[PDB]
């Protein structure tokens, strides 16, 4: 279910669109704009619950809040650093606040302006691309189109269970 | 303008 969230200085969640066809039926009338990202985020995964795209209960569900850095904030780069800094603890407050849902684990992936625009493209989330990106480095085995349907959790595994050696 | 928050839930 993936989704993208462009957030405001204020962290208010300003538009609420999919990144893949999954997330875009769990956001069909979902009013979550103007709202802070911590209660955006909150209220989408009870929603992924309620729809049942993915089991609450059953697997030990991670759940991936990734964040990157905005293409127009990358106009100069003099304290990026800085930026993805307070964006790494921005996206740890998300992790620390949705994780109150039950049997809800959360991965956090910050990434840069690439992950993002590959990852519209893609069809997926910035860090579900961004572990796709590493596991076709630690294999190669995995393709796009799996990624789609295929839980991030999963993605995990395809990543720790790296067969680029034979 | 800050960012882009990209969520997968599972």
């Amino acid at each position: 279910p993936s989704v993208e969230l462009v957030i405001d200085e204020t962290c208010r969640v300003l538009e609420v669109r999919p990144q893949n066809k999954d997330g875009e039926q769990l956001i069909s009338g979902l009013e979550l704009l103007d709202k802070n990202v911590e209660d955006v985020v909150y209220e989408l995964i009870n929603r992924s619950i309620s729809f049942g795209f993915v089991k609450a209960d059953d697997n030990r569900k991670i759940v991936l809040i990734s964040g990157a850095l905005n293409d127009k904030r990358n106009e100069l780069k003099t304290k990026k650093e800085n930026d993805e800094a307070e964006l790494t603890e921005l996206l740890d407050n998300i992790k620390a606040r949705v994780d109150r849902i039950d049997n809800i684990k959360v991965r956090t992936i910050t990434a840069t302006s690439r992950e993002r625009k590959d990852a519209l493209k893609y069809g997926l989330s910035m860090g579900k691309y961004c572990l796709y990106l590493e596991a076709q480095e630690l294999n190669g085995s995995i393709t796009i189109d799996e990624v789609h349907d295929m839980s991030i959790s999963d993605m995990i595994e395809k990543l720790e269970h790296h067969h680029h050696h034979h | 303008m800050y960012g882009y928050i990209c969520v997968d839930i599972n």
